[PDB]
């Protein structure tokens, strides 16, 4: 009956570079690489070492039941373009998403 | 029994086509082959011969354990343009990657000197999520097109492709894994003067060296009249070259040539004012017709300092 | 822009040093200084410099983690911590600045080279 | 101007190594390839360099008999043909590619030389 405490997300977020900005429209793109890292449940890995789960390997992870949580650009207008990303799973719980991002 | 050792892995990059400079935003296109070779555990395949796996297929094999680790174009904008790729599997544990991919590519581009700039064309490659304990470049090789005649094309390649392979270590990132292997290639490269050189350079002289013309005038009414159509014709070629010439965020060597027209002229029109309107003789000091144009180029020379 | 390498000198195999290139002159920073090497017979050859993105650094494959670039703005100083040292370390160390071009493990794209410092290996 | 050498009698089975001389304008020999004319027949591609660094483009009937190379410093190159039969009889010919977008083409070339007779029987 007592609640659980949120979970705590530490971001780093890497620009690569600021271009193109359309004066009429207000925009602007940026490419970088976004980093995420919360713990959740403890899990097996191979060898007990951290594992690397690339690109259309996590939707794999996600349907056997792996949270991973969408963060979405408020400001950003459209659908940014992904390019790879890659989860980091520990077996204490730990996961880090890090992806390429431009929008 | 396990191998820990660092994954050992060859690549070779075919450059089919450098292209599509977007000179505002540093851009360039690259279209061509990556080829990456390394050595896994061996196994069997149909006939003890080498297994050929292409596109959707490669996936059905990563799901069962073969591992293909994503190398990521550190300086390319958005996700590349991935044509075919494949997979070839041999039975002593050789496996290659190869895949045809398009994609812009960013890099520190520098016009000031433009039309007669040198630019350097990098292709910069490194794993996406393995460290140099996991996986490390052992060589890079780099093969271009063969050229026939240069005075078509754009630019002209300088000397071969020169090659990297470095260390990057991120602070950001258990110790001695935060360390990943880098290949980077540079293509040298020389713009190609000869277009801006006869249609844009060449007629800019002589409208401003006709604009000179001015002082061999037989009147004050007439010199400074014709100042104007000469002032007029700077500017409608300003026009004509900003509507072609690449956008920039700092002037050029052509920009240059227009700003010393618009100064010659207006120069010129204090001259021709002064003279006639300082004294009641005018006519001698307009015999600068030698002058003028000496003290243009005079300062057209500390100019290309 | 002028340059001068220190911290030089004699040391055994696993020993350690600290180089320091001191910048005097009109620089935006020292992300451009980037430090190099050239023994007898063979070509000057990049060590190391500063990364394009922040936390980043840009080592030769030689270097093999032992050293560890640093920067002190303030003092325009950076600084190259060797450690791990091996005879095939020897060579005139020189610090260069990057000219321009896109290219920072060239040294075709680096300038106004200092005197150079020693450093010996036994 | 070209000019070919290398060709004259083989029997089936033998080998030859033609060999085209290249004179003027020409700043690779990139440019060269190599074609046949036999009797009343058209004249057919045979060899010249692929697009592409380490590529090279072969007819079909060649089915690796057939191994162009070039000799920059002499400005040359060669045909070295191997495994003869009587279908390869016919006048060989070095040619330059003038422009175009067709390797294949013998519309692209010019500058043809005067050939060289290759004779199997
Ligand atoms: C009479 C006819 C002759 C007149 C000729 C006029 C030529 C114009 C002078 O050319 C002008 O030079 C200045 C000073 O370097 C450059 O100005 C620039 O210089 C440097 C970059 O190089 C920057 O630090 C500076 O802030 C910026 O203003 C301009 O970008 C260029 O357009």
């Amino acid at each position: 009956p007592v609640d659980a405490r949120p979970v705590d997300v530490s971001v780093s977020i890497f620009i690569n570079k600021i271009y193109g900005v359309n004066t009429l429209e207000q925009t602007y793109k940026v490419d970088g690489y976004i980093v995420a890292q919360w713990t959740g449940k403890p899990r097996k890995t191979p060898g007990d070492k951290p594992l690397i789960v690339e690109n259309t390997q996590i939707e794999r992870w996600i349907n056997n039941g792996l949270w991973v949580p969408a963060l979405e650009f408020i400001n950003v207008v459209g659908s940014p373009d992904t390019g790879n990303k890659r989860l980091m799973l520990f077996p204490d719980g730990r996961v880090i998403y890090n992806a390429r991002f431009l929008g | 029994p396990v191998d820990a050792r660092p994954v050992d892995v060859s690549v070779s990059i075919f450059i089919n086509k450098i292209y599509g400079v977007n000179t505002l935003e540093q851009t360039y296109k690259v279209d061509g082959y990556i080829v990456a070779q390394w050595t896994g555990k061996p196994r069997k395949t149909p006939g003890d011969k080498p297994l050929i796996v292409e596109n959707t297929q490669i996936e059905r094999w990563i799901n069962n354990g073969l591992w293909v680790p994503a190398l990521e174009f550190i300086n390319v904008v958005g996700s590349p343009d991935t044509g075919n790729k494949r997979l070839m599997l041999f039975p002593d544990g050789r496996v290659i990657y190869n895949a045809r991919f398009l994609g812009s590519f960013s890099n520190d581009m520098d016009f000031r000197l433009f039309p007669f700039d040198r630019q350097q064309f990098v292709l910069e490659l490194e794993p996406f999520s393995y460290n140099n304990q996991q996986l490390r470049f052992s060589d890079i090789q780099v093969y271009t097109e063969n050229i026939d005649n240069e005075e078509i094309d754009e630019w002209w390649i300088r000397g071969k492709a020169s090659t990297h392979i470095s260390d990057i270590r991120y602070d950001h990132l258990q110790p001695n894994q935060n360390e990943f292997s880098r290949i980077t290639v540079r293509i040298d490269a020389v713009r190609n003067p000869s277009y801006y050189l006869w249609s844009f350079i060449l007629p800019l002289g002589l409208i401003i060296a006709a604009s000179w013309s001015v002082f061999w005038l037989e009147s004050f009414s007439e010199r400074l009249q014709t100042s104007f159509t000469c002032m007029l014709t700077v500017v409608a070629y300003a026009f004509y070259t900003s509507n072609i010439l690449p956008r920039l965020p700092y002037t050029t060597v052509i920009d240059q040539m227009i700003i010393a027209g618009y100064g010659s002229i207006f120069a010129a029109i204090l001259l021709i004012i002064f003279a006639h309107h300082r004294q009641a003789d005018d006519l001698l000091i307009q015999r600068s017709r030698l002058a003028f144009p000496l003290g243009f180029l005079a300062i057209g020379s500390v100019l290309v300092i | 822009v002028q340059l001068q390498e220190s911290g030089g000198g004699l040391v055994q195999a696993g020993g350690s040093l600290r180089l320091s290139c001191a910048a005097s002159g009109r620089i935006f920073s020292t992300n451009v200084m980037g430090w190099f090497r050239q023994a007898p017979g063979k070509e000057r050859e990049f060590v190391a410099t500063v990364g394009r993105i922040g936390g980043s650094t840009v080592y030769a494959d030689f270097v093999k983690g032992r050293f560890t670039l640093s920067r002190d703005n303030a003092k325009n100083m950076v600084y190259l911590q060797m450690n791990s040292l091996k005879p095939e370390d020897t060579a005139v160390y020189y610090c260069g600045a990057r000219i321009g071009g896109s290219d920072r493990l060239a040294p075709e794209n680096y300038g106004y080279w200092g005197q150079g410092t020693q450093v010996t290996v036994s």
